[PDB]
RNA sequence: GGGAAAGGGAUUUUAAUAGCUAUUAAAAUCCCU
RNA sequence: GGGAAAGGGAUUUUAAUAGCUAUUAAAAUCCCU
């Protein structure tokens, strides 16, 4: 085929073309050497050296299958399984001026994690010698809405020092969470040249001190290493990309996040457009479209807080259930329909939102259902409401708690990934303002076979003393019930609730 | 503004060649692999009575080599990356390259794979006699 | 004699003192076992173990002095000395509750550089066996002003993790300025104890990889290296501390801070307070009182850019001389009373805020006396006034531009430090709008002995030619030009300012 | 809050110590510099019968020594930082320490200068005899 | 914090124990949190 | 930028060359800057 790319084009103001000893391809030369037969001729010129011509990096397309080569630009499928990995990615840029027209070059690079890295101009320059990675001239776009710009064209650092910034700052953030990373990207096409700044590509590599898969390639020292070990490495090694263009949106990105979030308002900066970029996918992945069949590995005691979480449950349901004289309990949000406690005899109904059984029913929560349910008790186990009723029993994930298993979501929510990826609503407080925060204590009918607290409702307390089987069951749940608020659950009672109710046994 | 340089056939390889830490083993793994060779190199009609030496300053291919134009057939020129070379300097600008004929089909792969000999300059086992 | 100090108090709420045998201090043991000599005795008591009493770092004093040991509480001379490490330094601490009362832990560290770490609440515990540094109890300060404070009590790191990047920050910070660290605060009382969680002092030592000074330690590594080769380092070493409350103010930092500057307002954060902190001692160094004796060393091309800025002054100056045919020139702001030019015969005279000699009278120019100098040509080279009359030749640094000698300063102006300090207002454009932006061109007389440019003003340009000499002279005039913008200077000329009325010669 | 625990005197050095490196080291330096020894510690009244060793778990001073209270006389222990010996745990800590009378003055130094001998745990040097 | 026992210092004043000072306890002003 | 020669792509339409396609040139819409 013929069909020309833009990639590689001659930005120089030059109208003649190369030598044939000295052009790239064949149709960079001069018209004057060409012949038939698709042939070049040596016309015994002069040559016209020195020369230095700026060359594009638009256009790159990472879409070659070598044997051993990973695929970057993953699929939706591949992407939400690496969620973990997630990096925001945007690229302010400068326009080539002076001796070169027609090429962008990197001028603010920016990221989910709040920071800007301003760069000199530096673009590709083609010399009678090779070629140079060097300083070109560049100014800032045109028009009103590119004014900001304007000073960041004598803010910008050496680009060396910059990629070591940037896999600093990714080290930093992705360390803990995934041994990948994965840029989330509004336009790909600007974004990938800017990625040939400081990224690398080739076969998957082993950190050389450890048994972590590579993140990261130092020039220096010709080595490979993951987050841990990459301190002064110059690139990033194998990042995935996406696009979330290529995802059904119509429109740009800021009307396109506008209409799902209202948090990330703010002035214009790269930092910000990739906060969008990664908040709108995070939307598209995981509150329009939910898989529920995608498992996630286990980073840090997932068993051991789920565990946790069951007994926190099993207390305080049952407590809930013996303190007021409920003889009906609706869950609304349980999956499916597996009975939390069964020592109070009680009628238990179901509902979801999506049942996985016949003997849920369908039920999409609105404040003004409340009165369908007002005759009973309403739980809320993990279930996320704006307006709870008056007599629930509420668990709730707080969202501003700093987790391994916490990320970044939408609209101020937080993605939770525990064996599977919930999407939180924003913790705010006015939802429980008909309900009061449930305090810590623990109940038991256990047989019994120093420790003073009042909280513990047992058969020993009552007596003033405590028995061995009770301490233990008491450290223990303890230990639970820290685990899982250090994890950001917390607990809401309706208001009538009191812990005195339960001295009965 | 500008001028077009590279067709679109070429845009795969040369972004991963942009990419990869190892730019020859890469190109050699695509082309090894089934991939297509790299196109649109600058080939020079000559009239075939060279003395046939591996890299000269004029075209001087015999009866059995083809001249092509130095910058088209180094992957590096190919790219527009950093030439691993002594002091960045590449070898085959501004000079022309001698092929074999049977290998006419890929000219990048056997300027990566080959090297001319120091005494002679002619290509080690495609030319050169040092017996 | 018998002074007590608040430094490793007790915290614990224990009511009674320690054995002989676990106390660390005499008065620390409990009343039982003294005597009337100042004598303790063993009284063959059962042991009171295990035990857990968190210890008060509140109260550090660095004022001993041992032969070896550098003084790092530094005066003012010292501190003005070393601007160049001058990392501004505030804490927000948490009260510790629960187990312990009576003492403070950092929870929010803020710099200069705008960057805040939120650290886990962490203390001294002293056990049956030792002591630990771990995480202990804390709340957030009472009152409505600290309100901010409680989100921030649950997500923050842990401290190993938070001292390198502490230490990744001051060396991306400092490290092409100064192979110091100077931390300056506003109440050293807790940035010291809060200092005592990532600093480390000694003798003065030398880099493992290089000649450089030592400014960080590793403990795995046991190992001593600076700025550059400080990768992974988890200690900075040998800071000086700097106090600013000490140097006569009176008040809170806000009313000091808002009675000079009105750029650093915002939300209440650390990392504000430390801004405010450097922006108000950066005042007081280098605006009220001023020292002119101190010399700071070269670091890079300052001398070239010196005589740079003289060139481009000589040539900008001659030529707008002899452009209008000035006869009365009026030089505001020259310390020496020197003249810049003497190849036309003009009158000079001289002001200075500050003369050095007699022959130059004091000026503290204001815009009112626009009409005392109306009859000549005003020089403001390096001269800084809020509006400029409008006969004016005037040079003025950008303080947005980064440069190596720029350093932030007060109400948004910056600190220049090339062989000397000078303050430089924040580059406000409005100040020059009767004045246009003096566009590039050259002027010369030399007698002569391709290059194709109309603002070469010579006897050649004038027949349409050019001669070698001209040549290197314009080449070398233009890298002159190009170092004294791209170090950040502007240059503003009046209104009536034709460069075609060069052409006369 | 609380109840003080140290002395205004003390409070340079064991702050010089909470900062340095090395915290024998710049004990030592600062003692042999002319600086004020470290004062507080804990002193026991001992009927002088004891059998002289080093560390032992109750007072065992003969008419030579001095029993200290452990914990007072470990620079680690005063200044409250991470000790370096084994695993963490001091080995003065709930035990008495036997210091000779004429090096009564700085008792933090002649716990930090000497070390005990493994065999029959007296002072090397100060009681000791292995020979 | 989701979590009963609301923090540190400087100056002045007051009262007590001991042989004017050290400590203890309180009030007022200012700074840090 | 302090600095004469205002950037990249996708879709549709039009004109020209050569034997419906590739390039060149222009207009409209959308995205990036
Ligand atoms: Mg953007
Ligand atoms: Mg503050
Ligand atoms: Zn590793
Ligand atoms: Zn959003
Ligand atoms: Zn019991
Ligand atoms: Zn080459
Ligand atoms: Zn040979
Ligand atoms: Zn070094
Ligand atoms: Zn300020
Ligand atoms: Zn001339
Ligand atoms: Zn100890
Ligand atoms: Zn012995």
């Amino acid at each position: 085929s013929q069909i020309v790319t833009g990639l590689f084009k001659d930005c120089s103001r030059e109208t003649s073309g190369l030598s044939p000893a000295y052009a790239p391809t064949y149709v960079s030369v001069d018209d004057k050497y060409k012949t038939s037969d698709e042939l070049c001729v040596n016309l015994n010129l002069p040559a016209n050296v020195p020369y230095s011509r700026v060359i594009s990096r638009m256009g790159f397309k990472l879409d070659a299958t070598v044997p051993g080569y990973p695929k970057l630009f993953i699929t939706r499928e591949e992407a939400v399984r690496q969620v973990r990995s997630w990096i925001g990615f945007d690229v302010e840029g400068a326009h080539a001026s002076r001796n070169a027209c027609g090429t962008n070059v990197p001028l603010q690079l920016g990221f989910s994690t709040g920071v800007n890295f301003v760069v000199q101009p530096v673009g590709v320059v083609d010399t009678e010698w090779g070629n140079m990675l060097t300083g070109i001239a560049a100014r800032p776009p045109p028009g009103e809405q590119f004014k900001h710009l304007v000073p960041l064209m004598h803010k910008g650092a050496a680009w060396p020092i910059v990629r070591r910034r940037i896999v600093q700052m990714l080290s930093d953030t992705l360390d803990k969470l995934s041994d990948y990373c994965t840029f989330v990207c509004w336009a790909h096409g600007f974004a990938l040249t800017s990625a040939s700044y400081f990224c690398k590509i080739g076969k998957e590599q082993k950190c050389c001190m450890c048994n972590r898969r590579a993140a990261a390639y130092s020039s220096p020292l010709q080595s490979y290493a993951c987050w841990t070990h990459s301190c002064g490495y110059d690139y990033v090694y194998n990042p995935f990309f996406v696009d979330v263009q290529q995802w059904g949106y119509v429109g740009n990105l800021a009307t396109n996040h506008d209409r799902y979030c209202s948090v990330h308002q703010g002035a214009h900066v790269a930092s910000n457009d990739a906060i969008m970029t990664r908040c709108l996918a995070i939307h598209s992945c995981f509150i329009e479209r939910v898989d529920w069949d995608i498992e996630y590995p286990y980073i840090s005691h997932e068993k051991k807080l789920n565990s946790c979480c069951r007994i926190v449950e099993r207390n305080v349901v049952r407590a809930a259930l013996l303190a007021g004289s409920f003889d009906k309990v609706y869950d609304i949000g349980n999956p499916k329909g597996i009975p939390i406690v069964d020592d109070p005899v009680v009628d238990w109904h179901y509902f979801d939102a999506q049942p996985l059984t016949r003997k849920v029913q369908q039920l999409f929560y609105t404040e003004d259902m409340a009165s369908r349910f007002a005759d009973g008790l309403c739980l809320f186990w993990n279930c996320n409401v704006p307006k709870y009723p008056n007599n629930a029993i509420v668990c709730r994930f707080d969202t501003r708690v700093h987790s391994e298993f916490n990320l970044p979501g939408c609209d101020g929510g937080s993605l939770y990934v525990n064996k599977h990826a919930f999407h939180t609503p924003a913790y705010d407080v006015s939802a429980f303002r008909d309900l009061k925060p449930l305090p810590f204590f623990y109940y038991s009918t256990t047989p019994c076979e120093p420790l003073k607290s009042a909280v513990c409702i047992t058969a020993c307390n009552l007596g003033g003393a405590v028995c061995r089987k009770h301490a233990t069951e008491y450290r223990e749940y303890m230990e639970a019930y820290n685990l899982v608020s250090a994890s950001g659950f917390r607990l809401w009672c309706y208001k009538t609730f009191d812990i005195y109710n339960l001295w009965s046994t | 503004a500008g001028s077009n340089t590279e067709f679109a056939s070429n845009s795969s390889v040369l972004s991963l060649v942009n990419f990869t830490v190892d730019p020859q083993k890469a190109y050699l793994d695509f082309v090894n692999a089934g991939g297509a060779p790299l196109t649109n190199c600058v080939k020079m009609l000559t009239p075939k009575t060279g003395t046939g030496i591996a890299i000269s300053v004029k075209p001087e291919s015999t009866a059995d080599q083809e001249t092509y134009g130095g910058a088209s057939v180094c992957l590096y020129c190919r790219a527009h990356i950093e030439h691993p070379d002594v002091s960045g300097v590449c070898k085959y600008k501004g000079k022309f390259v001698q092929i074999p004929a049977q290998c006419v089909r890929d000219p990048v792969g056997f300027c990566l794979s080959n090297t001319p000999c120091n005494v002679c300059q002619y290509w080690i086992g495609y030319g050169c006699n040092c017996d």
